[PDB]
């Protein structure tokens, strides 16, 4: 994309939007390609717009005692808003004076209207240019208002994201990803296009006054009956608006909960597949969809009654204000038609425009005040910066998260260059001490003193989208030698050689492509690359086998960076020997502090101190029977539609019979033509849909969306693992938030309105044509053109709508990846980099959002131009042929345009319906996603020539394996960090593209359905899955056990005093990924789940990931006690864990080797045998 | 009080304005700089240590800066204020010109700024208040300083600022056209070679506060011609650790438009002194140095020069 033509177009061209023609003509013939998009205008860039708003927001904060957010918005846009409002007012005023001319032109078709005819030519000339004036003053103002709304939305979004990065940890627990996604999704498109309606608050009364003054010309004092009726109806509509706002504000709560559950469940699809919980989650989400539907369907009835007032009021307003005048004195038939002509505009002004404007204000001001409240929360205060301290001092520090203090009487001191090793049991406070040092957990007592320049290696490894190189350098200047030394010292070169594109391999969000140890070592390399005073290493040696762990500890920590003052969290009696000071914690208090001896009693030299624009690459990933599939998905909707058509035909027949069959009114054969004019001008009420036909349609159209949502969720949960990686987190959030909110709220009422207008047009034409068939012939050229232009526009508008629909996924994926790395971002200090990335994504969205509005305005201006030219052309021929008596020609031709006055509005509604139908097309694409795919007795298992690869036609990870497991025999699976050892035990579950034969117990794995095959395997995933809910719901999401057998299991795994330390025993609400629990307790929770579900086959992958030996004894005892009779595959790096197993399977160079002895295994590999600690070497060898 | 004090200062300044090397040691050199050098001297008769700024006459005439030196001498004579370094004796020799200034042991603030990296907001505000008072006093006398930079401001024993180097100063009522100064600290109007007035020192104060709070100047580039482009563009991005209040203050001070420049509109100094960022600084007490300094430089006697290079 390049060089937006808007900036370099002429004034006459942009008055008519002729500059958008090339992208319509290139795209009518064949697919709109990435070369056809344009650059964003320079004024519309997110960079120079958020700064322009915050310039005034900071001034408001620093100057006022009671700051309001709506004063920066006012003093940024007020004049340019009012400037278009002024012209929009004369776009309305010129509409109400049309009857003054038109009811005189029609009146001329009468022999005895002597003076009226004599001057009609000048009235026709005056009407000719009034249309030209009216069409020009209206559209540019509306387009400018749309642009102003877009700019306001962009600025507020950028300000909100810039605010987010500096929130305190206290308020983080109150702000989940679902709340932010709901906040930014509910305003993403409605806010831009809603700005055009706000001005009608002050236009509508100034219009009603004018219309009442004009009606006083006709009806004298009797006109006020319609005014009173309309005022009563407006009051009723205001009450309906109150009720509808109530229901929406009540409903808002559950959406965030359902969204966070959905995102957590889809991200961890691996564990859901392994546990076979792919049916419990559907029930959990359905139970929350039920109440949300119960509220939205109740609000829809109020929306219907609010939208139905226009159609029904048409007849009563006219009747009630012209009946008393006729009752007293005889009236001419012409006055009724003139009154109807004014009353149509009065009805539109009162009943349709004003309440929409009032609702627009109630929504916009509520959103602005919500953002204003968001901006005033607690902020993380930065640590003091001082380059000359050379010493870390901690003294008398105690801390509370909110009873028992987390830390109590903690103090230590270390000089430049010293290594201090933190040790202690699980849950003692090891990580919270690093959180206190980093300044996230500000201590209640004491002080902390250091340089303020730190580097952090989180215990939970974090990876954001990009390559390995970009992840390691992490937004700093590239260096050739520093990077090579870092990537070599971490033993990571061994694994880079396996990847196809080496260092440039693209990693997805969360690094799901990589193994555990690879991701941990990438985070370690990122920590090492950063130049800082203090290094905070939070147990990087968790997932690494002893050889690689020992090599990394010797080479990197102790030799490459021997001049830094690093802090290493470790629980091995080999690392404490190398350290200078030892700190041991227990139950939160300090147990020991001193030298190791008392316990028994220049590569990294220094370091010195992005485009905001889309060039070509960023806009690359973005690149009729849908109605039938939507209609036929629900069987009752067809019956409802047939019912509607039956009643429509009955009404049409009755109206035709009455009109064929025909004091207080003066009517003569000379002026009898007004009957059809009055019928056409009042047909809006006779052929309207009452609630007997309105309410069932709205009810069924909402019942459809629940079926669509349930089907989409079911199809997502059944997809094969290979195709789920092609998706992104932002696409999931997009499709479950926006394309479901649209499906519930906007679509039913818009379809209702479109159907109503279409039925009115068809009924009017059908009834009026039968009595004398020449309107139908006279109306063909307009009907044909209104369809030809619509097709020509839609051919490109569909593609533009699709491209805009995919532009908003990067926003959500950036938003979801930002919150996971917040502590790492603030520790490293990379906020401007992520702000620039988010502004780039915003510009990417705006580039596609702008062209859709430009083309829509072009179309809506062309259709009114066609109407104007046909009106002028027909008016001149109508008036020319009134040569002194019985203007037959005009009676037909002028009547032929009152139908088009509403057919144009029906065609305008058709484009809205089609635009909103794109979400249905995007939803159906997810349903069509391909689907994946006592007996256990003993557990004897046999494989033959098993091969596994993650992608079909890809590179094989392992092949040609023929081992055999005896019943009830422990198998110790072993290997280096990254070998295929997890792939071997994942192939038993058939989660990846596999080939071969597995013969568990004698029944071939191909002879059983997947859901019955996979049930026999009890698993402990390496990736612990904790979802929002209660402890009881976490331990069994089926409720098939009740509180006694749960306590009988939880105490074995040492969870007694871990659960009971919370206010709700077995009922505490775990939130935000279960962050309340320590990392060591999550392993015990997974072990408890495995203990509850007694299966004959067990696949334990890293059962003891981080816990120290004093806690590992629990895992040992429960492995020997709870399921001693079951066969288990024990994949683990702990050497002590390979003392119980009696068969071993070592994986090396993509094939397996079997050993039925542990002594023989160590003899054939010297380096591994020489790396184990002496403590285990004397346990193994006698 | 303050108005009467300023009237008295302006009244007594005029009386001194209209009425304008064998007793010195060469123990140390405290940085030469430009034409000449400043050497440390010790008073034989009393023992008080002083500075001694030498100036080259041939370089003065060659560089076409002769008015600068003479009016510098005469101004540094006439002015009297606690935060300005006072001149005691003036020399006139056939080789060079020498001026004796009172010794300031604490050395440069620039060294401390490059040593610590950056000051916290109260630490910056403490010096900002003193600079605001100094500019109020100087502008009350119709003087222009026009060479504010961290390399001109020393630190005394107690920790207060000591202003030196009045070379480019000038007493003027109205408009001036002379171009001079350090490229990052130049205002847009002087860059454009147009007439400019006393408002430039507020731009210098804004850029000084930005540099002191962040550790690096806002408008910074390789070539001087690029720095001029960045200055005339007027576009700047603030770092994360800046508070909203200080951001507003710097946006008002560093504004390109001369008319709406802060400290120039309608009240002169009250727009700045009443700002929210100075809500907790008692001006009357800080004038009389009754507040505790947040940084006290270690001096090891009158002869110690460990703070200097
Ligand atoms: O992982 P290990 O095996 O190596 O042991 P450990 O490192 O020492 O475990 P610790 O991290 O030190 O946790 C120590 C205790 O503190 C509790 N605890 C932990 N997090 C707690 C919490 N969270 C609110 C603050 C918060 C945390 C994360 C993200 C946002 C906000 N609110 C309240 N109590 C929280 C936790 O149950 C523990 O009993
Ligand atoms: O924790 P450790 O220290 O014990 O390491 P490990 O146990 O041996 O881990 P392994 O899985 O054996 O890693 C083995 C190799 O396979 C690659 N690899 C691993 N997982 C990969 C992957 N996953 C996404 C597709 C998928 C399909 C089915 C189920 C889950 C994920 N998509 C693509 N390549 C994937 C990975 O780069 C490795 O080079
Ligand atoms: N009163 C003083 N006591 C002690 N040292 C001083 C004093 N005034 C200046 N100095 C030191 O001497 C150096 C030069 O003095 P200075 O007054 O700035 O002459 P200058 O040539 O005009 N400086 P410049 O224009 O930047 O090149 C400064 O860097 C100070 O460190
Ligand atoms: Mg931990
Ligand atoms: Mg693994
Ligand atoms: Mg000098
Ligand atoms: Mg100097």
């Amino acid at each position: 994309m390049q060089r937006s033509p808007l900036e370099k177009a002429s004034v006459v061209s942009k008055l008519f939007f002729s500059w958008t023609r090339p992208i319509l003509r290139k795209g009518y013939r064949q697919r709109l390609e990435l070369s056809d998009i344009y650059q964003i205008p320079s004024v519309d860039s997110a960079d120079n717009l958020s700064e322009k708003l915050e310039r005034e927001w900071d001034r408001e904060l620093a100057s006022k005692k009671n700051p309001k957010l709506i004063n920066a918005l006012r003093r940024c846009f007020f004049w340019r808003f009012m400037f278009y409002g002024i012209f929009l007012y004369l776009g309305e005023v010129t509409k109400a004076v049309q009857p003054l001319l038109l009811g005189r032109i029609i009146a001329s078709y009468d022999p005895d209207n002597k003076e009226e005819r004599s001057i009609a030519i000048y009235l026709g000339i005056g009407l000719c240019l009034l249309f030209i004036v009216r069409t020009l003053l209206l559209h540019p103002a509306i387009f400018g208002l749309h642009h102003i709304g877009m700019q306001m939305r962009i600025a507020m979004f950028s300000l909100i994201y810039k605010k987010t990065l500096k929130l305190s940890s206290r308020v983080l627990d109150k702000i989940s990803i679902g709340q932010l996604v709901s906040l930014l999704s509910n305003n993403l498109n409605k806010f831009d296009e809603g700005l055009a309606l706000a001005h009608f608050v002050w236009i509508a009364p100034l219009q009603v006054a004018l219309l009442m003054g004009l009606i006083w010309e006709l009806l004298q004092a009797s006109a006020f009956c319609g005014l009173g009726f309309l005022i009563v109806l407006a009051l009723f509509q205001a009450g309906l608006g109150r009720m509808m706002m109530k229901y929406r504000d009540q409903r808002a709560g559950k959406i965030s909960e359902r969204l966070v559950i959905t995102s957590e469940m889809i991200e961890n699809i691996q564990s859901v597949k392994a546990y076979c919980w792919e049916e419990a989650m559907e029930k959990m989400i359905e139970n929350l969809r039920q109440t949300e539907l119960k509220l939205t369907r109740k609000a829809a009835y109020v929306r219907y009654f609010n939208s139905s007032a226009f159609f029904f009021s048409g007849f009563f307003v006219v009747f009630l204000s012209v009946l008393p005048y006729a009752l007293i004195k005889g009236i001419i038939l012409r006055k009724i038609f003139t009154t109807i002509s004014f009353c149509i505009v009065l009805r539109m002004a009162v009943t349709r425009q004003f309440p929409w404007a009032v609702q627009t204000w109630y929504d916009s001001l509520g959103a602005i005040n919500k953002i204003q409240d968001f901006l005033q929360k607690q902020e993380y205060k930065t640590l003091e910066y001082n380059l000359t301290t050379t010493e870390v001092v901690m003294e008398n520090v105690t801390a509370f998260w909110e009873g028992t203090p987390v830390l109590k009487d903690i103090n230590f001191k270390i000089e430049r260059g010293q290594l201090l090793a933190v040790a202690g049991s699980t849950g003692a406070g090891k990580t919270s001490l690093l959180m206190v040092i980093m300044g996230e957990l500000e201590p209640s007592e004491g002080k902390i003193k250091h340089s303020g320049r730190i580097s952090f290696c989180s215990q939970f490894s974090w990876i954001m989208p990009g390559t390995i190189k970009e992840n390691i350098i992490f937004g700093v200047s590239y260096d050739e030698y520093r990077y090579r030394s870092v990537i070599k010292a971490c033993q990571l070169e061994e694994d880079i050689s396996k990847f196809a594109e080496k260092d440039n391999i693209v990693l997805g969000e969360g690094g799901i492509t990589l193994s555990g140890g690879q991701r941990a070592r990438i985070s370690l390399a990122r920590a090492v690359y950063k130049d800082a005073d203090l290094y905070l290493l939070d147990s990087p040696f968790g997932y690494l086998d002893v050889l690689t762990e020992k090599e990394i500890f010797e080479s990197c920590v102790c030799k490459l960076m021997a001049n830094k003052t690093r802090i290493l969290v470790t629980s091995k009696m080999e690392h404490l020997k190398k350290a200078d000071k030892i700190l041991i914690l227990h139950e939160g208090s300090s147990y020991f502090y001193g030298t190791f001896s008392e316990l028994q009693n220049d590569i990294y030299s220094r370091r010195l101190s992005i485009s905001e624009e889309i060039n070509e690459e960023d806009l690359k990933e973005c690149f009729w029977n849908t109605y039938l599939r939507y209609i036929t998905v629900h069987k009752s909707l067809i019956f409802v539609l047939i019912w509607c058509l039956v009643i429509f035909l009955a009404e049409v027949a009755a109206s035709l019979v009455v009109l064929w069959l025909l004091y207080a009114v003066i009517i003569t054969s000379t002026s009898s033509y007004y009957v059809f004019y009055i019928y056409v001008g009042v047909a809006d009420t006779l052929l309207a849909m009452g609630f007997f036909r309105g309410l069932p349609l709205v009810h069924t159209l909402i019942t459809v969306s629940k079926i669509l949502h349930h089907k989409m969720l079911h199809s997502v949960l059944q997809a094969p693992m290979s195709t789920l990686n092609t998706l992104k987190a932002g696409g999931i959030l997009n499709r479950f938030s926006k394309d479901i909110a649209i499906l519930d709220d906007l679509l039913p009422l818009t379809i209702f309105d479109f159907i109503q207008l279409l039925l009115i047009v068809i009924g009017a034409i059908a009834v009026v044509a039968v009595l004398q068939p020449y309107i139908f012939v006279a109306t063909v050229p307009v009907i044909v053109a209104f369809i030809m232009l619509r097709a020509y526009f839609l051919q490109t508008s569909q593609q533009l709508k699709q491209l805009e629909s995919e532009g908003r996924s990067p926003i959500f994926t950036h938003l979801v990846t930002s919150l996971k790395g917040l502590w790492t971002l603030r520790a490293f200090g990379r906020q401007p980099y992520f702000e620039t990335l988010f502004h780039k994504a915003l510009n990417l969205h705006t580039a596609n959002w702008f062209l859709y509005l430009s083309t829509l305005r072009w179309f809506q201006m062309r259709i009114e131009m066609i109407f104007v030219i046909f009106f002028i052309a027909v008016t001149f021929i109508s008036i020319l042929t009134t040569g002194e008596g019985e203007g037959r020609v005009g009676i037909i031709l002028t009547l032929a345009m009152n139908i088009m006055s509403t057919l144009q509005w029906a065609v305008n509604s058709s484009i809205d319906v089609d635009s909103l139908m794109r979400s249905v097309s995007r939803v159906f694409k997810f349903i069509d996603m391909p689907t994946e795919g006592i007996w256990p007795s003993g557990g004897q298992m046999t494989v033959k020539d098993l091969t596994a690869k993650y992608t079909e036609g890809g590179n094989a990870i392992l092949e040609n394996i023929s081992f055999s497991i005896s019943p009830g025999q422990r198998v110790g699976l072993l290997g280096r960090t990254g070998s295929g050892k997890s792939t071997l035990l994942s192939a038993f579950l058939r989660l990846l593209n596999t080939e071969g034969e597995i013969q568990i117990d004698g029944v071939s794995w191909d002879s059983i359905t997947l859901q019955q095959w996979r049930k026999a395997f009890g698993v402990i995933p390496q990736k612990v899955f904790i979802f929002s809910g209660t402890f009881r719901k976490n331990l069994d999401p089926y409720e098939q056990w009740s509180d006694q057998e749960i306590w009988k299991v939880a105490d074995e795994v040492g969870l007694r005093s871990v659960i009971e330390q919370f206010p709700g025993k077995l009922d505490f609400v775990l939130v935000d990924g279960g962050c309340v629990l320590s990392h060591g307790h999550k392993q015990l929770m997974c072990l408890a789940r495995s203990v509850l579900s007694k299966a004959k086959i067990l696949l334990l992958d890293q059962p003891s990931a981080h816990l120290d030996p004093v806690t590992y004894q629990i895992i040992r005892r429960t492995l020997k006690q709870a399921f001693a009779d079951c066969t288990v595959i024990l994949c683990e790096h702990r050497i002590e864990a390979m003392l119980e197993c009696q068969q071993f399977l070592v994986i090396e160079e993509n094939k397996v080797r079997q050993y039925d002895s542990i002594q023989k295994l160590l003899n054939e590999r010297s380096l591994f045998r020489q790396a184990i600690s002496p403590s285990d070497r004397v346990k193994l060898f006698p | 009080s303050v108005k009467e004090f300023l009237a008295k200062a302006k009244e007594d300044f005029l009386k001194k304005w209209e009425n304008p090397l064998d007793q010195f040691e060469r123990i140390k050199t405290l940085g030469t700089g430009s034409f000449g050098r400043v050497m440390l001297v010790k008073h034989m008769e009393t023992g008080n240590h002083y500075a001694m700024k030498i100036l080259d006459k041939q370089k003065v005439v060659k560089l076409k800066q002769i008015e600068h030196t003479l009016n510098e001498k005469r101004i540094l004579q006439a002015v009297n204020f606690p935060f300005l370094v006072k001149l005691e004796f003036s020399f006139k020799d056939n080789s060079n010109l020498y001026m004796v200034m009172e010794y300031v042991p604490g050395g440069e603030m620039f060294s401390h700024l490059r040593r610590i990296g950056r000051f916290s907001e109260p630490h910056a505000r403490f010096y900002a208040a003193q600079i605001v008072l100094t500019f109020e006093y100087l502008h009350s006398l119709d003087l222009i300083y026009r060479d504010l930079k961290p390399e001109n401001l020393l630190i005394d024993q107690q920790g207060y600022i000591q202003v030196t180097d009045f070379g480019f100063a000038k007493r003027v009522k109205g408009r001036t056209w002379t171009l001079c100064g350090t490229p990052e600290y130049l205002a847009p109007e002087i860059i454009l070679s147009k007439g400019y007035n006393k408002a430039v020192d507020w731009w210098a104060l804004g850029v000084l506060i930005y540099e002191m709070a962040a550790g690096y100047p806002p408008f910074f580039a390789d070539q001087p011609i690029q720095i001029y482009e960045k200055i005339v563009s007027g576009k700047v991005r603030f770092p994360s650790h800046f508070s909203s209040d200080l951001k507003d203050l710097l946006r008002n001070l560093l504004q390109v438009d001369l008319t709406k420049r802060f400290g120039n509109l309608k009240n002169g100094v009250n727009d700045i002194k009443n700002h929210k960022w100075f809500a907790t600084t008692d001006w009357i007490a800080i004038y009389q140095r009754k507040v505790e300094a947040p940084f006290i430089p270690k001096f090891k006697g009158p002869g110690d020069t460990s703070n200097f290079d």
